[PDB]
């Protein structure tokens, strides 16, 4: 009986606890990530802590290249979000192999989140402690941001963000979105797009940024690449140079 | 690894419940509302787009989906679970039907196979039952307009009209004081957007709202002419648009 | 079989003859060649036509399925490598030759496939054994930027080199218009050069005529 | 050594004026013995009729098989099944064993009850439809039921007078062919009524 | 309620995963072992309890190559370490099958890494009970890394894991500071020979064996090999030595 | 069939005729021998159009998985999944395949694939029924890092003698050039190649 | 606790053991006692046979795995049994293959990845029983202990099984000694036999309850037992 | 490991009976009731439909009564989702036999057939039974006229009136004091109502809730027909029977 808390059966309320305990795995990292859409661009941000000394910063990172156009943020421990990362590339290439073309980025969310969905439905498969947003520049969509979850959910977003603290970088962009009046960054340049994600981030934060506590996704027509540190410095230069 | 699970998850408790069932039938009744209409015309289905944040794009999310051109269904319950049931339905009309006989299956024929499906996560070995109720809607040639629910354990029964979810009980009863045998579709998706209205809380518009009709055949929707016999899909989701006007009049 | 395909301003056109045959037999003096894949992606096909019909329907109901999947329309491309990857599978046993066409969110394609799996893409293709005749007439006319209405014609002009010149080819012409920004037309016996004259004799026979030796009615009521 | 021209046999097609009809001879043999002057090569599911010419063997085992699918169908969908469907089941089953089909050659007759409207339909043994608006021929004297439809036919005649012209088709094709014969039996096929009439001809 | 510790894939409350928590205490259990990154390469150290006299000196090697250019070294249960060796070893041969190229150190630690990860996904299986410390030279550098039950891992200057981690950890991060320019792959032999004497504090009651291994370069040519006789005693002597 | 990869100072070209034969029909007469399955690994297709073509997509859909892995790919490794394929599969397949790539650190390479599957890396290469009649003009005109004008010149004379003799090899000479510089098409019609 | 992290391989206790294999090796020392020894020209193998009345037969603790090796149980004979054939065919494979004979360390180390399949999976169990594997190889002498959880150690002497401490205290002390008997089967073998005794308490070694195995330079894996054991009581 | 959640529902009680089948007929005794009566010119099959709205389509609906061959029905009573299940292999198995032999299948043999289904999920397999107990009517050449059923046990027997769901005790002793083997086709027609009306559960009986089917051998014609009875025809039974 109090088994319905192991495995993914119903509970007499209807729930499923182990994708809720699931969910709660993915703070477990405690970072904080946002995703925005420019004028041809989609920007992707996420926190960058190395506390041990004697690691190789260089390594550790939440941010993945699936795809020659589509990019990755995971929040949740990194050996689940490497799992997702290795079956998102495997879809991702087979994809263009059956089909002829890119995988797009909104298809690949979709499919990712069956795959979760799954493990929601089959007792023998735990669900992934994760939540993974994808983004891209879809080629017949435009800047994209689909986000999933443990419980198989997937949905596009203007803008989105997640981890701890979720609710005030939501809550900001919210307020941003109710003043602009449009759905994206109205910014030419990625450039100005990356500095308007990273300005928010500090203003719901309430915390400054070194080059060395972010990194940075984006994703333009045809491609995908994330900043250095030197590029990242180059954008917390700019946004200095304002306040 | 390997699934070790072959066993069933879902068995019978001494007073003969089905557990399982049960739960999975009140993770349905937390469902955002849900219903379908059938005129003398058509049928309509619709529901709430219960957006979980404004950020995200509610219109990238469609509850009401097309399962073959002449049948779309929606639910209550969850809706990851949905959606795989939904390409599995989508494909089962391909697999058992449409790659035998040439043409797409009937609405109780399409509608039996995806029960199958469900009743199966009841019984098989490893899985728990799907927390969803479906409603779908359609026309064929030899049996005209139908609708049908299908519940968690795989029973479905056909209704002139009916409500699924949170408020089903309330908007059962608004249906069966509004509805007629003499019904036109017009009148349905009236009847529709009144009773859902009961279950709506905040903004009730073209944006919030979900509806799809099974009517004439759309043959601007086809693609394609050249066909005489080809005349388009009888399934159409309303636009936001063609909502709020229709909302005017309510 | 006469089977073309043909590029034109904004978009393509494919058409084919409608003769089947057994041997030196015509078993159908007008099959459809043309196939549709999806509503705006059509096929002409040419070699064994059980297997022309049966990949083009196969493919056809799972270009279906992803177009539902992925909630875009289904690209030429895609009908391509599903149908390359099928047929090469088979070896050549699925004696499927085929020239694809269509309009998608990318454009307009035109593409041709063998039954061995191999592909080829051009803005003129012929195939069956109609195919020299056909491509005699294409090499001599065409040229880029034809309007629609020329494309047609050379099109149309392309089969009936096949009709008149190949014993294996005969009957009507079939075409189908796919335009970069309309709905694709099928246009049924677009042509129809081969009309039987007028019999010589009417051959009804006079009722009585047949020796019957037992007569009963069949029950088809259950 | 070819499987369709063992046992022998022709079946025939033709629509007519709110009608359609189909016709067969009765011939079972083993190369030149004659063994059965009763073997029917045409069937009927519902209002659906069906002649298979080819291997005998083949053309019992089809029509067990559509009679069992056709049952099943009538089951589940509580109608019968129509022409133009049942026209896509044989197609359908044939392809199923594209690399050992069945050698026969099944051609389709009926009305639609629905829309009244005649149909007739020949496959090739891997299931190729050929859905004609005049006759089909199918059989070991295919050739000859060619040469005498395409002179014989004419369009909209009525139920009495199609049966003259597909009676003397089958009859004088038969006639030319060493493997075809030994009795003959034609089908007059109407909306209402279904009438079936055994032919007199040569005996050898 | 309880319970959530018993079976392996499940997620207790707090979003944890007790039996992978609980492997981690067979490593934490396990002799100490360490990894230090030099300027060209990286050495393997680890910490051989002497259980007694009858144990042959020299004979039970503890440290396994992959391939011909990556060492790895682990703490906890050592079956289930050879279980990942002989799993690496299969997944770089097939790699270089493929590829013709020897496997590349950040390709051959995800293949660890899917693998042990793989083995927090199913209640049939036990997670891995060891920490294990690998790296080696490949096309652009040298790369140290360290994987835990979990199957976490990230790049390391230094590693360490065992009884004796925090001193090791320590010692590590004393020589990352007063070094930032890079050790030699010389140096780092010494240094590691010291760190293990150091970090045998916390099991001072034992006596033990050495074993060290690296691959640099230029002291190796880039092939993974075992520290022996001079080269060995020469660091010996230079522990023993600032061990008072 | 005629196809060639020629390496030089700057880098690596690929040559090849736009001929398909069925018999003495010429089925295609603007064919692309010249397939790409990286953005710098390309290569020159001989023998079964339909084997060469399965191969190459195949080639390309493991370089891509590769590269989201371990990113770019050496040539050498390209020319290894190639013969994989090919050796693996001998019995069934008739590919002759010229693999060549440019590498920033080991700049442009060739790879040559025969019928049994065995892989041979040359200064160049060439390949195809059409080659057979070039190997002697080949063999003394060839000089190793020539410049991207001669390479272009010595493939072009040597495909358009190719083309004379064998009736297997016609139409226009396609080239791909492969440098640091990016990604070059080049395209040679009959009366520029067929008078020199 | 205990209770409910013990009921199979594959769930670690909160401490970080796992109880199957222990009770496992539980199995082992409830079995009767066996002794190894080595020195640089030979190995032997002392094993002490039980017997369950005084009208059955001492069973046998000691298995030739080919013409270099073998090795001597104590524990679940069964299991003995399964481990050995596995060892046999890996020496046979060895030399059927290669042309080469196993060497003694590649053995200790497929015998340890044998045991530990069976102590990450469901459904399986360790196996009880312990092994001392000798061997004269390319490398000369050698002695292995294999202990069920997978652990596999080479060592100059050794003993396992009920009161084996003795012994082994015993060729700890006797260490530099026997380690230098070389070219004296006889020497080394009396040598067991004292360190064996060293165990005993219940009875004292007989002639059908004695069973000695040697191996070496110019000496194949051989069983003495009986009579021809008498020479050593 | 996996064991842990297992249910076991095949196994035997202290007692030797098993727990499954008997939760299932628990399950079975609150469905509908089914009702079936053999006469000497036909059978009778009725059912009550449980729950019922004024929106249910009931032209359109069936969920009790299904037609298995042309000679050969059966009455659900159960999960009507589990009865579809082997509805549709019972209706292969007649088909096969057909094929086979070129004769309709003898009633029992079909019947003997889906009971041994019903036993398997009984004896192994680990899986839950049918929730469904069926009646069968039906006719052969061989024993005319016959009643069956079978429940998730496997088991089947032979009756000349019989019933499957809720108050089966009440609806039994009803029938056991008005039956008489001379009856007659629609005397057992006016016997299924009337013991449905005395054991129903609701208000009154109306046509609504109710499903009817007679298998009789219409004797203008010589052969055997099935009859599933309309709404409307229902209805007019009803009013008939003196129920209104
Ligand atoms: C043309 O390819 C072909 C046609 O009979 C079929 C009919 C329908 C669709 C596919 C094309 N196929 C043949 O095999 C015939 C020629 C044999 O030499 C014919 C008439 O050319
Ligand atoms: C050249 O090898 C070849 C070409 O038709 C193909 C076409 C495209 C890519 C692979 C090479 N192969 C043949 O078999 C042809 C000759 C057939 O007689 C030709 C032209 O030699």
């Amino acid at each position: 009986a109090g088994y319905d808390r192991h495995i993914t059966i119903f509970s007499p309320e209807g729930r499923l606890y182990q994708v809720e305990y699931a969910f709660k795995a993915t703070n477990q990292t405690n970072i904080n990530s946002l995703a925005v859409r420019g004028k041809d661009c989609t920007v992707v941000i996420s926190q960058k802590k190395v506390p041990d000394k004697l690691l190789d910063p260089t390594t550790v990172s939440y941010i993945f290249c699936i795809s020659r156009t589509i990019g990755m943020v995971v929040n949740g421990p990194i050996p689940d979000a490497r799992n997702a990362a290795l079956r998102a590339k495997a879809e991702a290439a087979e994809f263009r192999y059956k089909y002829g073309y890119d995988m797009p980025c909104d298809v690949l969310a979709k499919r990712m989140a069956n795959l979760s969905q799954i493990y929601t439905q089959r007792a023998y498969m735990r669900p992934l402690g994760v939540i993974l947003t994808f983004v891209s520049v879809d080629e017949e969509l435009g800047p994209s941001i689909y986000k999933t979850d443990p419980a198989g959910y997937y949905v596009g977003y203007k803008a989105t963000a997640t981890g701890p603290k979720q609710q005030e970088i939501t809550t900001n962009l919210e307020n941003h979105f109710k003043k602009s009046k449009i759905d994206h960054i109205n910014e030419e340049s990625w450039e100005k797009v990356v500095e308007f994600a990273i300005t928010h981030m500090i203003d719901a934060l309430g915390t400054e940024f070194s080059k060395n506590d972010l990194e940075v996704g984006v994703a333009t027509k045809d491609k995908f690449f994330t900043l250095s540190a030197e590029n990242i410095e180059e954008r917390l230069v700019a946004i200095a140079e304002q306040d | 690894m390997t699934d070790r699970y072959s066993f069933s998850l879902t068995t019978f408790s001494p007073s003969g419940k089905l557990g399982q069932i049960d739960y999975a039938l009140t993770a349905v009744k937390q469902g955002v509302t849900s219903l379908g209409i059938k005129a003398t015309n058509g049928v309509v289905i619709a529901t709430e787009k219960k957006s979980s944040s404004p950020l995200a794009m509610s219109e990238t999310l469609s509850k009401v989906s097309l399962l073959t051109p002449d049948i779309g269904a929606v639910y209550s319950g969850m809706g990851p679970d949905y959606r795989v049931l939904v390409d599995k339905s989508r494909k089962v009309a391909h697999t058992s039907y449409k790659r035998i006989y040439g043409e797409y299956p009937p609405t109780k024929l399409l509608v039996s196979e995806v029960a199958k499906i469900m009743q199966e996560a009841t019984q098989s070995g490893g899985v728990r039952p799907f927390g969803v109720s479906l409603l779908i809607a359609g026309h064929d040639e030899f049996n005209g307009f139908s609708l049908y629910q299908v519940d968690p354990s795989g029973s479905y029964f056909p209704w002139k009209a009916t409500a699924i979810g949170k408020g089903s009980v309330a908007a059962k009863t608004f249906l069966e004081k509004r509805w007629n045998d003499e019904l036109e579709l017009e009148d349905a998706i009236h009847i529709a957007l009144l009773t859902l209205k009961e279950s709506v809380e905040g903004e009730f518009n073209g944006d919030t709202i979900e509806l799809a009709i099974i009517g004439d055949e759309n043959p601007d929707l086809l693609g394609y002419t050249g066909i005489p016999t080809d005349k388009g899909p009888r399934f159409r989701k309303l636009t936001s648009q063609e909502i709020n006007d229709r909302l005017e009049a309510l | 079989t006469t089977i073309v395909g043909v590029k034109f301003n904004n978009g393509v056109v494919i058409a084919a003859d409608t003769r089947s045959t057994q041997g030196p037999i015509v078993a159908d003096k007008n099959c459809a060649k043309l196939h549709r894949i999806s509503p705006k992606i059509w096929c002409a096909g040419a070699g064994t036509a059980a297997d022309t019909e049966a990949v083009t329907q196969l493919i056809g109901s799972n270009i279906e399925l992803h177009s539902l999947y992925t909630s875009r329309e289904p690209r030429v491309v895609s009908a391509l490598q599903m149908l390359k990857q099928h047929l090469f599978k088979y070896q050549g046993h699925i004696g499927a030759y085929l020239i694809v066409a269509g309009v998608d969110p990318t454009g307009s394609h035109l593409f041709s496939i063998h039954a061995h799996g191999s592909t080829d893409v051009g803005y003129y293709l012929s195939l069956g054994s109609g195919s020299l005749a056909a491509m005699a007439v294409l090499e001599s006319h065409w040229k880029q930027d034809l309007t629609k209405e020329e494309a047609i014609k050379l099109a149309s002009d392309a089969i009936q080199a096949g009709i008149w010149n190949d014993l294996g080819s005969g009957s009507n012409v079939d075409v189908c218009v796919m335009e970069i920004g309309k709905d694709a037309e099928y246009l049924r016996n677009y042509l129809t050069p081969n009309v039987r004259e007028e019999k010589q004799k009417s051959y009804k026979f006079p009722r009585g005529t047949t020796a019957v030796l037992k007569e009963s009615i069949v029950n088809i009521c259950d | 050594s070819d499987p369709s021209s063992i046992n022998g046999g022709i079946v025939v097609a033709m629509t007519g004026k709110d009608c359609v009809a189909i016709a067969c001879d009765l011939r079972l043999g083993s190369q030149s013995l004659g063994v059965s002057n009763k073997f029917e090569k045409i069937f009927h599911y519902g209002h659906v009729f069906l002649g298979i010419t080819g291997l005998a063997t083949d053309v019992t085992t089809l029509n067990e098989m559509f009679r069992y699918k056709t049952n099943l169908y009538k089951l589940k969908e509580e109608r019968a099944i129509e022409p133009e469907t049942f026209t896509q089941l044989v197609s359908s089953s044939l392809y199923e064993r594209r690399f050992g089909p069945y050698f026969v050659g099944p051609v389709v007759a009926g009305i639609n009850s629905k829309s009244g409207k005649p149909f007739i339909a020949g496959f090739d043994l891997i299931g190729c439809i050929d859905e004609a608006k005049d006759f089909i021929v199918s059989g070991t004297a295919s050739d000859q039921l060619f040469g005498m439809c395409e002179s014989l036919y004419e369009p909209n005649l009525e139920p009495e007078d199609l049966f003259e012209t597909i009676s003397q088709a089958l009859l004088n094709a038969a006639d030319r062919d060493a493997l075809s014969g030994w009795g003959a039996v034609v089908y007059i096929i109407k909306k209402d009524e279904v009438v079936k009439r055994y032919l007199k001809m040569r005996q050898d | 309620g309880t319970g959530y510790d018993l079976s392996n894939s499940v997620f207790s409350p707090d979003g944890r995963n007790f039996q992978v928590e609980y492997a981690v205490k067979a490593v934490e259990n396990g002799t100490t072992s360490i990894g230090i990154k030099c300027n060209d390469g990286v050495v393997f150290a680890v910490e051989k309890l002497i259980t007694s006299k009858l144990l042959v000196p020299q004979k039970n090697v503890k440290i396994q190559v992959v391939d011909r250019h990556i060492g790895c070294v682990y703490s906890g249960l050592i079956p289930d370490g050879r279980h990942l060796v002989n799993r690496g070893r299969e997944e770089a041969a097939s790699f270089k099958k493929l590829y013709k190229t020897p496997i590349p150190i950040p390709a051959f630690a995800d293949r660890l890494g899917q693998y042990v990860q793989a083995h927090t996904l199913y209640n049939s299986v036990r997670p891995f009970g060891v920490s294990t410390i690998f790296g080696g030279v490949d096309k652009n550098g040298a790369h140290l890394y360290m994987l835990e039950p979990s199957g976490s891992y990230w790049g390391y200057k230094g590693a360490a894991t065992g009884k004796g981690r925090q001193s090791a950890k320590a010692e590590l991060e004393k020589l990352v500071d007063h070094h930032p320019e890079g050790l030699s792959a010389r140096e780092a032999v010494k240094q590691a020979a010291k760190i293990i004497y150091l970090a045998h504090e916390d099991n001072k009651e034992k006596d033990f064996e050495l074993e060290i291994s690296w691959c640099s370069l230029s002291e190796t040519n880039g092939l993974h090999k075992f520290v022996k006789g001079d080269l060995l005693q020469e660091a010996i002597d230079f522990a023993q030595k600032e061990i008072n | 069939t005629s196809i060639m990869a020629v390496t030089f100072k700057d880098g690596v070209i690929l040559g090849a005729d736009s001929r398909t034969t069925t018999g003495a029909y010429i089925a295609n007469r603007v064919t692309d021998k010249l397939t790409r399955v990286h953005d710098k690994i390309w290569c020159c297709r001989s023998g079964s159009a339909a084997d060469t073509q399965a191969i190459a997509d195949i080639v390309q859909y493991h370089l891509e998985l590769y590269t989201s892995q371990y990113g770019t790919p050496s040539t050498e490794t390209a020319a290894s999944v190639f013969k994989e394929l090919c050796y693996e599969n001998k019995d069934n397949l008739t590919a002759g395949i010229i693999v060549a790539g440019y590498d920033d650190k080991n700049k442009g390479e060739v790879y040559t694939i025969p019928l049994g599957g065995s892989v041979h890396k040359l200064p160049y290469a060439i390949a195809g029924s059409g080659s057979t009649f070039i190997y002697g003009y080949c063999d003394k005109n060839f000089r190793e890092n020539m410049s991207k004008e001669e390479t272009v010149d010595f493939i072009k004379h040597s495909l358009s003698q190719a083309i004379k003799w064998d009736g297997s090899s016609g139409g226009v000479i396609r080239m791909v050039v492969l440098t640091a510089a990016g990604v070059e098409r080049l395209i040679f019609y009959p009366d520029e190649y067929e008078q020199l | 606790f205990r209770n409910n992290y013990d009921g199979d391989t594959v769930t670690f206790s909160p401490t970080g053991r796992l109880f199957q294999v222990e009770y496992a090796l539980e199995a082992i020392k409830q079995g009767s006692v066996t002794v190894g020894l080595r020195s640089n020209t030979h190995a032997v193998l002392v094993a002490l046979k039980r017997n369950a009345d005084e009208l059955s037969s001492y069973q046998k603790k000691i298995i030739k795995c080919d013409e270099h090796m073998g090795l001597s149980l104590a524990g679940l004979a069964p299991d003995a049994r399964v481990l050995s054939n596995y060892l046999r065919q890996q020496c046979n494979y060895s030399s059927l293959v290669f042309n080469r004979k196993l060497a003694v360390e590649r053995a200790g180390h497929l015998l340890c990845d044998k045991a530990q399949k069976n102590t990450q999976s469901y459904g399986g169990r360790p196996y009880g029983v312990g092994l001392l594997i000798i061997g004269y190889d390319k490398s000369g002498a050698h002695l292995l202990e294999f202990q069920p959880s997978g652990n596999v150690t080479e060592l100059y002497g050794t003993a396992i099984g009920a009161r084996s401490q003795g012994a082994k205290t015993y060729l700890e002390r006797t260490l530099d000694t026997f380690i230098k008997i070389d070219g004296n089967p006889d020497e080394l073998i009396k040598a067991g036999v004292e360190a064996i005794s060293q165990s005993l308490r219940d009875e004292s070694l007989t002639v059908d309850n004695l069973s000695i195995a040697i191996v070496g330079k110019d000496t194949p894996f051989t069983i003495y037992d009986g009579e021809a054991v008498a020479k050593y009581i | 490991g996996s064991r842990r959640y297992d249910s076991r529902t095949t196994i035997f009680s202290p007692e030797g009976r098993l727990y499954q089948v008997e939760y299932a007929l628990e399950s079975i005794s609150h469905a509908g009731t089914a009702i079936g009566i053999m006469a000497s010119d036909g059978i009778v099959l009725a059912a009550e439909r449980k729950v019922t709205s004024t929106l249910l389509e009931q032209d359109t609906s069936t969920e009790k009564l299904y037609k298995l061959n042309d000679k050969i029905a059966v009455a659900v009573a159960g999960l009507t989702a589990d009865a579809e299940i082997l509805i549709n292999t019972a209706r292969i198995h007649a088909q096969n036999y057909l094929k086979t032999y070129n004769e309709d299948i003898p009633v029992e043999i079909l019947v003997r057939r889906l009971s041994d289904i019903k036993q398997g999920y009984t004896q192994h397999g680990g899986l839950r039974p049918f929730g469904v107990s069926f009646i069968y009517a039906g006719y052969d050449d061989r024993y005319g006229y016959q009643l069956y059923t079978s429940n998730p046990s496997g088991n089947y027997t032979g009756w000349k009136a019989i019933s499957v769901g809720a108050n089966t005790s009440a609806a039994q002793t009803l029938l056991q004091m008005d039956y008489k083997d001379d009856m007659k086709v629609d005397d057992a027609i006016e016997l299924a109502l009337k013991t449905l009306s005395k054991t129903t559960d609701s208000s009154a009986l109306t046509y609504d809730r109710l499903e009817f089917a007679t298998i009789r051998k219409g004797a203008n014609d010589g052969e055997v027909y099935q009859k599933i009875f309309k709404p409307q025809e229902i209805k007019d039974i009803l009013v008939k029977t003196g129920i209104t």
